[PDB]
């Protein structure tokens, strides 16, 4: 809405910004190992052995 | 005139057969309850009890006698005031939060 | 010294949740049917759990199970019947429901609103799993119509439906799986329609006027418990009428041949309470458009209290929004007939028509309406 | 929300009879009927046109159907 | 394309509290028996249905005797023919499947447990396609062993002409007529599908009773009890 | 033995319905006959025909049995 | 001003036996 | 009037009401059963087993 | 409860049914159970009140 | 399944056809053994330390 926007809500934008991105991060990976997805998997150098 | 057509609908909307103002059936937001509650005493008196007599018209399902109806001309809007000065209030508010 | 009815821990619940609640002296007849759903959930739990002590839940011995519960147990064809024509009237229900939300404004009761969709959702998936259990012509083939319909899903589509169907195509591991999900879920239906219950008693409830009726509160046992009794008494005598007189009026006579995979039926409806949301998929071209819109046609209600632009909570002093709200029932009948008749050149365009009609006037007519309503008010 | 704080009201009187001492259908007929006859007149003018449309629809699709399966002369 | 709808014949089990011709249903057991039983079966069906509904216990016994059903294992491990009794279902005419489909040409004549319940049109369906053979109008070439029936989709069927005038004899003595036996035949499939049809009548008319004396008894006490409600009488007293 | 539904049908292919249904029926057949190679069927002009002589029959027929 | 408030008439809605100034609420009580 | 007799007899006492109704049940549950199941005979008499069976 | 003569082909879907019914009854149960318990809380090893050490 | 034509079949079908079935089982079987030790450790606990004085 209009409430949002304006001078104030662009700095904790900013602040939260690094830790929702490596919130994301997070997430990915996650995902990545819990479901053994061979596409992301297959470049890292170490878990390449389970397939 | 557009008032032809304003009269039209305040016919329509049928509030006016249960003897209700228009504020009467605001729907009660944050703002509105505040707006309530800043009302005087006798006001809200009887906005209460006109809403009473509503619900109890309703729950018969009848309407209040052809001449008890409240005419558009006579439709006093008692809380817009106070509802205007609550959101201009609110609005002021938000702007210094941004 | 204190009355057990307000002091027994249990009983305190079962007093401010039944017996003194104070709810609004005028609500009409329409809010009658969210006893009428709990109780018809009652009923499905039970006659179900009477057809599960007969039923045996795989490929070469499911429709020699029910048939053998219709023609051989002891007033088996009662508990069935009415077991099947109970769905059909909780959806019928659950619908009227919907509809009453819509229309008195009452998703401004945001939290009770969204666990309303989520037991909705919940419904829908109980009633599609039950329907595939008599493993007839129609259960197995709209069983697997459905459930190819995730293979639209991009990606994992394949692997998903290859897992939900436990193999390769509907088969044995498909229907014991059915079995058991359809086992279990009414139980989370019924904790879902606990915490409904516990959300909406804070905000006490709606009355028609959509004015709040804390002046007007009645005791709920004096009234609405024989108002309840009276509506249940109402749903009863429809729902046996349903069962004596006319069995299957609301089934395919297809679904008693026994499920034969060589032979696609000429017609593959699913149940008369999917087609509404059926047709919707049948109007996109595009596989996972048509997945999409399958899945919005349900969620759009979750967008529902924040397109309410009206001023006014009901809709009893809105024509306008009256007029639409009754245009929107129509298209839902419309959809639901178009999925039933088979997709040629005079159905596609309805069908069409129809599903863009019902999101165009739940997402445009209606706020664009209320906003020349609030206008026409002069406030 | 239990009942003693659900609002504030002043100077409004209320007067009830037993249940025991009124009929439970005082003009059922004399008075319900024109009751439900005005409920029916308030409302038909907006919920009866959509459903209208909808049965000239349904008739004109089904028309339009089995026409279609008809020949075509060639 | 296109698909004739069967005429809503008149059945005497039609009405909502009519029950069945339970004398139309013995008929049509004879019926089942002498021809369509050559083909098609019932499966689901066995011999003690047929009690306290078209046949008595001991005509029951004596049709269920007539016939030989194979039994378990002996004491040597082989199959063995033996007399029916009032616990085995009406005999398969075909052991599998693949022998039914291939002794009728190739199709496969259904299982007539259901074929009332499972066919669009009901009674009306069977009985139209029973008695609407007829030859072929111009224009339309069968395959040798194929028979044109209209009510049939496809107008095709794999079907001899099923019942001709005076197949079997009647024990009753009514005359074999075709539509004779194609109504009785009808009704029995009926009962077949829905054995507790006439039950169902029965508990319908209990039901309609029972509500009729008991909704306008609760509604009365819906009234009394909110008449403290709709006589309800308000006042405003503002100083 | 005569069939009671030979009898019904017979009286009942007068109705002027059946009447026409069998004057569009014997139009097809003149056209699809003369018609060498053609494709054209007169199923359903028999359908019509059929649905209006078996909907009279329906009405009549049981009465008799 | 409490003296001023006086019940309004229910006879419309009143039951028959209980319609007039003879006592009706006595001997009729166990009636209705 | 009888109805203050019934309800000065039978129907003052909570215990005695539910006496009274568990007697009307017997004699209900009889009485309507009679009377259901004669009117369904009588619509369709003669086609029951019950009113065939005499000539087997 | 044998739906018949003997524990036989009856007995064992409707013990099926039954098993699988009665766990969340038990769930109910042992919700009410931690109800009951919360109105008056746990008790020590030592059995006295602990009202002061909470 | 529940019938009693492949009850036990379709028992021996999850310990050795079903992926992991074994383990479910298995889990089932001896979780069944914990929740009565639990069970009988509980009401010994509630009789020694007087709590059934709830
Ligand atoms: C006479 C001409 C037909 C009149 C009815 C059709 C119509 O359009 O009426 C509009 C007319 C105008 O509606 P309204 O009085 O302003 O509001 C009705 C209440 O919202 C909701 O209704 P209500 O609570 O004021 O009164 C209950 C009403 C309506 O009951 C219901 O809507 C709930 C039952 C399901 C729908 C009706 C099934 C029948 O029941 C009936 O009218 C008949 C009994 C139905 C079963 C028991 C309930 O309503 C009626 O005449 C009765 C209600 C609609 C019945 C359908
Ligand atoms: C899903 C399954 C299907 C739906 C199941 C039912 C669900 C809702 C159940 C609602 C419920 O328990 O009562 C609704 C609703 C509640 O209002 P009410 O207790 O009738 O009181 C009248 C209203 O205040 C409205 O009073 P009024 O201003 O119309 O005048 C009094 C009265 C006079 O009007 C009439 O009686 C209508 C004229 C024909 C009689 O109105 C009615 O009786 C309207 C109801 C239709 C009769 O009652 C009905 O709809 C009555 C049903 C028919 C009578 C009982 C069966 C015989
Ligand atoms: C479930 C789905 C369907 C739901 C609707 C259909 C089923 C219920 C319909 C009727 C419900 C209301 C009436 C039920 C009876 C009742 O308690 O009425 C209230 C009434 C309210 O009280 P009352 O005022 O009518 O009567 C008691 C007062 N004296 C003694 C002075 C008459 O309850 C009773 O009367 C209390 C006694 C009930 C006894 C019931 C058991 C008797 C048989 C035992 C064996
Ligand atoms: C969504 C949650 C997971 C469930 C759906 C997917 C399940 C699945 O297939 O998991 C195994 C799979 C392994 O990766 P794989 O598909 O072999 O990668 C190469 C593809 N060409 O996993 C995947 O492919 C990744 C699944 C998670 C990411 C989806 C986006
Ligand atoms: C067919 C519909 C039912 C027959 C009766 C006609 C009808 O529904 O009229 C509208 C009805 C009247 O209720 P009211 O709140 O008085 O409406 C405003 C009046 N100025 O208002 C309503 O019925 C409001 C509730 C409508 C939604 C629930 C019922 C339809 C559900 C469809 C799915
Ligand atoms: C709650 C109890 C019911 C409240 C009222 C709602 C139900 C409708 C009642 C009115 C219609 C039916 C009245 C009735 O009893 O009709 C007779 C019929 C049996 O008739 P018949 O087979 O001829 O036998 C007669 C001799 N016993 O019997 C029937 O038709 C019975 C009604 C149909 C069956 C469904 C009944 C409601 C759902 C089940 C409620 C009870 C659940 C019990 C759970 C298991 C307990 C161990
Ligand atoms: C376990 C074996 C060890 C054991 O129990 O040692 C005794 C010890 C003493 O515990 P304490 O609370 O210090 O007793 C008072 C000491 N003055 O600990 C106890 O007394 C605790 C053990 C008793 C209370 C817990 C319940 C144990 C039940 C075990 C058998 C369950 C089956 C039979 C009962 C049903
Ligand atoms: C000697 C063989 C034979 C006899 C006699 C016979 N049938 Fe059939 N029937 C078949 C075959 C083969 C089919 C398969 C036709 C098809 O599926 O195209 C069939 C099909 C049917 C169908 C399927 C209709 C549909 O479209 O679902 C019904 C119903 C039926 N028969 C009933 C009967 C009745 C009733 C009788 C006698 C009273 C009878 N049959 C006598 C062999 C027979
Ligand atoms: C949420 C409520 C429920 C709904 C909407 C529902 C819906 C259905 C439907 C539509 C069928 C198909 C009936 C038929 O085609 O003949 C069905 C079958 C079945 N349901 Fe349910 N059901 C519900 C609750 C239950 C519960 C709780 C159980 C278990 C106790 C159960 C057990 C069964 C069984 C065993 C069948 C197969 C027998 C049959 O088809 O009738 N149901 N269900
Ligand atoms: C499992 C099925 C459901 C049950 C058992 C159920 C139960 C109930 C009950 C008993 C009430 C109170 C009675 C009433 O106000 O009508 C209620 C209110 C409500 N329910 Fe549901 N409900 C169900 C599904 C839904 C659905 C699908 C929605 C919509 C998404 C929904 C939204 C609401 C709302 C908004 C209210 C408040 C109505 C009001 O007070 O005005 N519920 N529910
Ligand atoms: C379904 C199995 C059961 C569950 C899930 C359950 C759950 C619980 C839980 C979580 C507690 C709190 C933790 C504790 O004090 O141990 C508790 C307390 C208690 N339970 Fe249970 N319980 C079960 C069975 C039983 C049984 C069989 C009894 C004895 C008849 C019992 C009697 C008690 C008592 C007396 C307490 C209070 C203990 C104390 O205050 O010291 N429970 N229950």
């Amino acid at each position: 809405l209009s409430r949002f926007l304006g001078p104030r809500y662009r700095e904790l934008a900013r602040n939260w910004i690094p830790t929702a991105s490596m919130w994301g991060a997070v997430g990915a990976v996650g995902l990545v190992w819990a479901t053994d997805w061979r596409l992301i998997l297959d470049w890292v150098p170490y878990i390449n052995g389970k397939f | 005139w557009l008032e032809g057509i304003r009269k039209w609908y305040y016919n329509a909307a049928g509030f006016n057969k249960l003897g209700l103002m228009r504020d009467d059936t605001i729907y009660e937001d944050d703002d509105v309850k505040e707006a309530i509650r800043r009302l005087p005493e006798n006001l809200y008196n009887d906005r209460v009890f006109r809403i009473k007599r509503a619900l109890d018209l309703t729950m018969r399902q009848q309407i209040l006698p052809k001449e008890q109806w409240t005419k558009y001309e006579e439709d006093k809007f008692y809380l817009e005031p106070y509802l205007k000065e609550v959101i201009r209030e609110r609005k002021e508010r938000e702007e210094w939060a941004k | 010294m204190t009355n057990i009815r307000k002091s027994h821990p249990l009983m305190k619940i079962i007093n401010n949740a039944f017996i003194d609640l104070p709810a609004p002296s005028n609500i009409s007849s329409w809010w009658n049917f969210g006893s009428l759903l709990g109780i018809c959930l009652i009923l499905q739990i039970l006659t179900g759990l009477f057809l599960a002590m007969h039923y045996t839940s795989d490929t070469t011995t499911a429709f020699s199970s029910v048939t053998h519960i219709c023609r051989d147990v002891n007033y088996g064809w009662v508990i069935r019947y009415l077991h099947a024509n109970g769905a059909s009237m909780f959806f019928i229900c659950l619908f009227i429901h919907v509809g009453r939300g819509l229309y008195y404004g009452s998703y401004m009761f945001l939290e009770t609103w969204n666990i309303g969709v989520v037991l909705l959702f919940t419904v829908m998936a109980t009633a599609f799993m039950g329907y595939v259990l008599p493993w007839g012509q129609m259960s197995f083939w709209g069983a697997t119509v459905i459930t190819n319909l995730l293979s639209a899903i991009p990606y994992i589509g394949t692997d998903l439906v290859e897992w939900i169907w436990g193999g390769f195509s509907v088969d044995k591991a498909t229907l014991t799986r059915f079995f058991a999900f359809h086992f279990i879920l009414p139980f989370i239906i019924t904790a879902l329609a606990a915490v409904h219950l516990l959300f909406l008693h804070e905000t006490g409830s709606n009355n028609p006027t959509g004015i709040s009726s804390d002046m007007d509160k009645i005791p709920f046992h004096p009234y609405y418990t024989i108002k309840d009794i009276l509506g249940a008494l109402f749903m009863m005598l429809i729902l046996l009428i349903l069962v004596l007189f006319s069995p299957d009026l609301l089934g395919d006579p297809d679904n008693y041949t026994p499920a034969n995979p060589l032979n696609t039926p000429p017609h593959i409806k699913p149940e008369w309470y999917f087609l509404f949301a059926y047709a919707i998929l049948r109007s996109i071209p595009n596989k996972l458009g048509g997945v999409l819109a399958l899945v919005a046609s349900i969620l759009i209600l979750i967008l529902m209290p924040m397109l309410h632009t009206s001023k006014q909570r009901s809709m009893m002093f809105r024509p306008l929004s009256q007029c639409l709200f009754w245009m929107l029932v129509a298209d839902l009948i419309t959809l639901t007939w178009i999925g039933g008749q088979p997709v040629e050149h005079p159905f596609i365009i309805i069908g069409q028509l129809a599903s863009i009609l019902y999101f165009l006037i739940i997402l445009v007519l209606m706020p664009i309406t209320s906003i020349i309503e609030n206008n026409l008010l002069k406030w | 929300r239990e009942f003693g704080h659900l609002t504030r009201m002043r100077h409004v009187i209320t007067y009830s009879l037993s249940p025991f001492e009124q009929r439970a259908f005082p003009h059922y007929f004399t008075k319900g009927i024109p009751n439900v006859l005005r409920r029916t007149r308030a409302c038909i003018l907006r919920v009866a046109p959509p459903f209208v449309v909808f049965y000239l629809v349904y008739t004109w699709g089904t028309q339009e159907f089995e026409k279609s399966k008809r020949k075509n002369p060639a | 394309d296109l698909e004739l709808h069967a005429p809503s014949y008149p059945w005497s089990h039609r009405g909502l509290l009519s029950s069945l011709d339970h004398t139309s249903i013995r008929r049509g057991f004879q019926v089942y028996k002498q021809v369509c039983s050559s083909c098609h079966s019932m499966d689901y069906v066995a011999y003690r249905h047929l009690v306290g509904v078209c046949y008595t216990e001991e005509e029951a016994k004596a049709l269920a005797e007539e016939v030989e059903v194979q039994d378990g294992p002996n004491e040597d491990g082989e199959m063995f023919m033996r007399p029916g009794k009032l616990s085995d279902y009406f005999p398969k005419p075909y052991p599998n499947p693949e022998a039914a489909r291939a002794a009728n040409n190739g199709a496969l004549p259904p299982d007539l447990s259901y074929i009332v319940r499972a066919r669009h049109g009901g009674e009306d369906y069977v009985f139209s396609l029973l008695t609407g053979y007829c030859e072929p109008p111009t224009g339309v070439s069968l395959r040798e062993g194929l028979y044109f029936n209209p009510y049939f989709p496809g107008q095709a069927i794999a079907m001899a002409p099923p019942i001709y005038n005076e197949v079997l004899e009647f024990d009753d003595g009514t005359p074999a007529t075709m539509s004779q036996v194609a109504k009785d035949v009808c009704t029995f499939l009926r009962w077949a599908s829905e054995p507790e049809h006439d039950h169902r009548k029965r508990m319908g008319l209990k039901m309609l009773m029972m509500m009729g004396l008991l909704l306008p008894l609760v509604y009365a006490m819906k009234r009394h009890k909110w008449s403290v409600l709709k006589s309800r009488k308000l006042a405003y007293r503002p100083p | 033995l005569v069939d009671p539904l030979t009898t019904v049908r017979e009286q009942c292919e007068q109705i002027e319905k059946c009447i026409k249904a069998r004057e569009r029926l014997e139009l097809c057949d003149q056209r699809v006959s003369s018609r060498s190679q053609t494709e054209e069927d007169c199923t359903e002009e028999l359908f019509d025909f059929l649905h209006a002589r078996d909907h009279c029959v329906a009405h009549k027929l049981f009465n008799s049995l | 001003s409490h003296t001023d408030i006086r019940v309004p008439d229910f006879s419309d809605y009143r039951r028959a036996e209980v319609l007039d100034s003879t006592k009706s609420s006595k001997e009729s009580s166990d009636a209705r | 009037t009888l109805t203050a007799r019934l309800y000065s007899l039978l129907f003052r006492r909570t215990s005695t009401f539910a006496l009274t109704i568990a007697v009307g049940a017997l004699f209900f549950e009889r009485a309507f059963d009679q009377g259901a199941d004669a009117i369904y005979e009588h619509i369709n008499q003669g086609k029951l087993w019950k009113h065939i069976k005499h000539k087997y």
